């Protein structure tokens, strides 16, 4: 096993998940 | 009016109506704005100075 990172960086914002979330802004027509 | 006159009544009770015309213009600019920088006010973000 080998450690990866987990966030992007820290700068950018939440979710991780990022262009599963923005994919519906379209359709639609801790730190 | 002037009543001064003894003989001279005026013809008119002195409301004469008068009729005019109006004249419309349009007022109309070009006007444009950036969707790349407005994404920025529709996603409300909060997370970084």
């Amino acid at each position: 096993t080998v450690s990866a990172p987990a966030t992007y960086g820290n700068f950018v914002l939440s979710p991780e998940n990022a262009v599963t979330a923005i994919s519906y802004h379209s359709i639609l027509a801790d730190s | 009016r002037v009543a001064s006159g003894a003989g001279l009544p005026t013809s008119r009770q002195t409301t004469i109506m008068v009729t005019k015309y109006s004249e419309k213009s349009p007022i109309t600019i070009p006007f444009e704005l950036s969707a790349a920088c407005l994404t920025y006010l529709r996603e409300t973000f909060e997370g970084t100075i």
